[PDB]
């Protein structure tokens, strides 16, 4: 499912802006 | 309610250019306060929960190390998120309460929020309900009409990046990515998962990409995760330009519907970027059952009320290691954050 994707999708922490 | 709505923001813009052309500066000293916990850290920084000595009241100060802000290339994006956030005032953006500088780093004393980042509670939920999702997105549509009217452009809207206060309302935070601009611009900044089609892209771009995030967060905190994601930016880029969509089932159609008009790659159709302007999105149905001033006025009751045991009490925050705020007795960087 696209949530079991989001999980394994190594982004589901805090999120940096761009640099 | 519009006259009194073009009204307010009549005066708001007023208040709001006399304080950008003349910016406050130097308006406290650290030693005047206490340090007791760092609240986060990262390339941006790091934000100390602090105690004022004498009122003993507290509050959250970030501080930037001149020589690396300079090394990050960061230095007209610092002088530019302390002059805007001295001179706005809004319910929910969070204020500025002191700004000064020493020898070697910069200091914001920001308002205090022990509720902590909306981010935390997303992921310790899974995803908020619609009401409770709208309640939130109600505020951020509210801060972007005030924002937007005082041609400033937010430009990194993210759960990370706003904070849920006592009274359970939200406060965004970070306007290290903001400027002032009418018309067009063209900087590649933000969050991967929040950008608009037309900031990927080399084409310039305008206020409406923070409608464009709005979406990307109304459907992050209905769905408990954002409509595109990838293991890497570059893969997370291609979707967001193709914009192909998809929803969770248990999307309502108005939400559903609302969402199709915000992630709108023709930004000449996007709502929020219309003739009719933001009550285009005021006057969603998705958004039927919102009172907006009672809303702006905090008298609506929070769907969700964060715990809190005191003004100084960091449960709602993640653990960091402490690192002595050190002060050289050289003056770094004075000719390039002299207008700090
Ligand atoms: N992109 C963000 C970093 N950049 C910042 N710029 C100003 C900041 C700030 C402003 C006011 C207050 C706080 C932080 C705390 C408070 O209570 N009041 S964080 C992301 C971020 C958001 C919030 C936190 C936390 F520190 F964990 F909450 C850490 C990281």
């Amino acid at each position: 499912t696209t949530y079991a994707d989001f999980i394994a999708s190594g982004r589901t922490g805090r999120r940096n802006a761009i640099h | 309610e519009q006259e009194s709505v073009k009204e307010f923001l009549a005066k708001a813009k007023e208040d709001f250019l006399k304080k950008w052309e003349s910016p406050a500066q130097n308006t406290a000293h650290l030693d005047q306060f206490e340090r007791i916990k760092t609240l986060g850290t990262g390339s941006f920084g790091r934000v100390m929960l602090v105690k004022h000595k004498e009122t003993g009241n507290h509050y959250a100060m970030k501080i930037l190390d001149k020589q690396k802000v300079v090394k990050l290339k960061q230095i007209e994006h610092t002088l530019n998120e302390k002059r805007i956030l001295q001179a706005v005032n809004f319910p929910f953006l969070v204020k500025l309460e002191f700004s000064f500088k020493d020898n070697s780093n910069l200091y914001m004393v920001m308002e205090y929020v022990p509720g902590g980042e909306m981010f935390s509670h997303l992921r310790r939920i899974g995803r908020f309900s619609e009401p409770h999702a709208r309640f939130y997105a109600a505020q951020i549509v509210l801060t972007f009409e005030y924002l937007h009217s005082l041609d400033l452009i937010y430009r990194d809207l993210k759960p990370e990046n706003l904070l849920i206060d006592q009274q359970g309302y939200i406060q965004v935070t970070d306007f290290g990515f903001a400027k002032r601009v009418k018309g067009r611009t063209w900087t590649l900044c933000g969050t991967p998962e929040y950008l608009a089609p037309e900031i990927i892209l080399s084409k310039g771009y305008n206020k409406a990409v923070d409608w464009w995030a709005l979406g990307v967060l109304i459907y992050e905190m209905a769905a408990g995760y954002p409509p595109f994601f990838a293991d890497q930016p570059i893969q997370i880029y291609e979707k967001i330009v193709s914009g192909k969509v998809r929803f969770p089932s248990h999307f309502s159609s108005d939400l559903k519907d609302l969402l199709r008009n915000l992630l709108q790659v023709d930004l000449t159709k996007r709502f929020g970027n219309l003739k009719n302007g933001v009550n285009d999105i005021k006057n969603h149905k998705w958004f039927a059952t919102t009172d907006w001033i009672a809303i702006y006025q905090r008298k609506v009751e929070a769907p969700f009320i964060p715990k809190f045991k005191g003004p100084g009490d960091t449960s709602n925050f993640d653990d960091y290691e402490e690192e002595e705020i050190r002060v050289s007795i050289n003056e770094k960087c004075g000719k390039e954050f002299s207008e700090f």
